[PDB]
């Protein structure tokens, strides 16, 4: 018995995005800075 | 007219929206069965002044 | 390369040949949902927001907010638990989750193959009784089961 | 006083074995306090296992078919206990020859 | 053989424990993953072929 | 929405458009405890002024 | 202020008393009873419950 | 938000979709009420609350006969006088909160 979700396709994050406190902010938005996960992944690539 | 199970109706039948039958008809008595034992009864039948 | 996919295939179907047990549902109580039944897990806590879409919170006009604004509300947790006996558990909820179309058909011929071979106890028992040629005192109760 | 509550049925391990004969003493006895004990208890299958229980032990010099389907005269007492699973010969003593 | 008895009762004894579990039906069960592996393994070559 | 340049960041509509925060808005109860730190980093400054 | 039995001068009470405190505090602990226990705050009430 | 008719004073307060299990913590609390009101010994009512879907409209207990003859008590209870102070309170409320 499986009591999790079935799926085989997860949605992984390949390449992350920039993170940068610098130059260009506001660009970028995680759920990590409001101390939540997100449902979907958060990069610049997100294989399937 | 022998009855075959026991209920418990918290809503009627036809108001009962996701029907949810009493856990009494779980049993294969309409009760709860006692078992009881004859021999022990039976002594107490043919005893007793 | 057709030899080796075609066996990667059944590493991935003999991997999913597994039963969706139901699981405990929690009523939302907060304002995300307002009361759809969702799945609370609690061996995987981290399993409940990939689970559900729904549930985001869409702070910003991100990329991913730009999908999950279009998110139905009522596409969340479960739609019909049939239920038969108050008391007992459930025998099949119904409910929508993230779930791939393809792991799914392999696990609903999955059951589909393990119903294939189930008789209720009215055909077992005459099973057991030939089998020992209707001797050896054999007992079902008349009553259900669900 | 409590029925409908709770029902003083039989117990399993006191019916005659539906393998033994008649013909063995202490399985007729077996039978014979069953039967004595029948009307004392609550059930209201109890009268169908009282007479069921003898017509285990008695099979073969008493050869009589039941008309509840899929079931036979080796069928114990501890079955019993739906009204529609009742003999007919029970039901009617005028179907017994 | 023993002159008082019956052989329906001596075969419920006898044949009794190995009636009691679920286990007469595991090679029942055999079958059908030997199937399941069979149609798949003529399967798995001659799609190859 | 944040808009990349100058140009101020504006706030969604019920009907699915971004609008500008400058004006008179309504919040339901569902909404504003969803965007707590949204309110008060975006709009609530908004209200100060 | 709504506090139940303020002047009651009886024997004994029931142990179920309702005491509000005056609105220049927080009222919030006694709408906390049925779908509050847990994820809660000592400060805040669910208006959906 | 249906199921029994009552009066209701108090509709216009929120209240999200109170499904089957979110009822019983309502009916844990309510007879927890009464049981420290009265201070009963033992459970009065909370065989609503442990187990079944709590959402009631008028118990009843029957008896099904084998014959097709179902037979079913109806018990509605009697002038509540409890309940009739109660609906003056929610009434009072939406005018004195």
């Amino acid at each position: 018995e499986d009591t999790g979700l079935c799926t085989s396709f997860m949605l992984l994050d390949n390449i992350p995005s920039a993170h940068l406190t610098k130059e260009l902010i506001g660009f970028t938005w995680f759920m990590q800075m409001y101390q939540m996960t997100p449902p979907l992944p958060e990069g610049a690539v997100n294989r399937i | 007219d022998v009855i075959t199970n026991v209920l418990v109706a918290r809503v009627d039948p036809a108001q009962r929206g996701d029907a949810a039958v009493d856990i009494r008809a779980t049993h294969a008595t309409f009760a709860a069965a006692l078992p009881v034992d004859p021999a022990a009864i039976v002594v107490a039948m043919l005893c007793g002044q | 390369l057709r030899s080796n996919v075609l066996l990667m295939l059944l590493q991935f179907t003999l991997s999913n040949l597994k039963i969706n047990k139901s699981s405990t549902f929690t009523s939302d109580v907060t304002t995300i949902t307002s009361g759809r039944m969702i799945r609370a897990f609690e061996g995987r806590p981290e399993l409940l927001a990939l689970a559900y879409p729904g549930r985001a919170v869409l702070p910003t006009q991100t990329k991913n907010a730009q999908f999950l604004s279009t998110a139905i509300a009522d596409r969340i947790g479960r739609l019909d638990r049939a239920n038969l006996i108050g008391g007992e558990v459930s025998a099949m909820v119904e409910c929508m989750e993230l779930c791939d179309a393809l792991t799914l058909h392999i696990r609903e011929t999955y059951i589909m193959l393990l119903r294939s071979m189930h008789q209720d106890p009215t055909q077992i028992v005459q099973i057991v009784n030939e089998c020992a040629n209707n001797l050896l005192n054999s007992t079902i109760p008349i009553s259900l089961r669900p | 006083a409590y029925n409908g509550l709770v029902t003083t049925v039989l117990s399993e391990d006191a019916f005659p074995d539906s393998s033994q004969s008649i013909t063995h003493l202490p399985s007729m006895w077996k039978c014979l306090f069953l039967t004595l004990a029948g009307p004392m208890t609550s059930d209201p299958h109890s009268p169908v296992k009282v007479f069921m229980a003898l017509a285990n032990l008695l099979a073969q010099p008493e050869p009589i078919a039941i008309g509840v389907p899929g079931m036979h005269q080796t069928t114990p007492a501890s079955q019993f206990s739906h009204p529609g699973v009742w003999p007919p010969g029970f039901l009617n003593p005028q179907l017994i020859n | 053989t023993e002159t008082n008895l019956i052989p329906s009762h001596h075969y419920g004894k006898a044949f009794a424990p190995l009636f009691a579990s679920n286990a007469m039906f595991t090679r029942n069960q055999r079958a059908v993953i030997t199937r399941e592996a069979f149609v798949c393994a003529r399967s798995a070559v001659a799609q190859c072929q | 929405v944040p808009r990349p340049n100058g140009l101020e960041p504006q706030l969604i509509d019920d009907g699915n458009v971004p609008r500008d925060i400058a004006g008179d808005w309504v919040y339901p109860s569902d909404v504003l405890q969803v965007s707590v730190a949204v309110f008060r980093d975006y709009v609530w400054p908004m209200v100060k002024a | 202020v709504c506090m139940t039995n303020w002047a009651s001068l009886g024997d004994e009470g029931r142990g179920l008393e309702v005491r509000l405190p005056p609105p220049t505090d927080s009222s919030v602990h006694a709408y906390k009873t049925v779908l509050s226990r847990g994820y809660i705050d000592n400060a805040q009430f669910n208006p959906l419950a | 938000d249906a199921g029994f008719l009552v009066p209701r004073p108090l509709d216009a307060l929120r209240q999200f979709d109170v499904t089957s299990a979110a009822a019983a913590e309502i009916m844990h609390a309510v007879n927890d009420a009464f049981k420290t009101a009265f201070d009963l010994d033992g459970a009065l009512l909370d065989g609503l609350a442990l187990y079944g879907d709590p959402r009631i409209a008028d118990l009843s207990a029957a008896y099904l006969q084998y014959g097709g003859n179902v037979v079913r008590e109806h018990v509605p209870p009697g002038p509540s006088h409890i309940h009739r102070a109660l609906q003056q309170v929610e009434s009072t409320f939406m005018a004195e909160m």
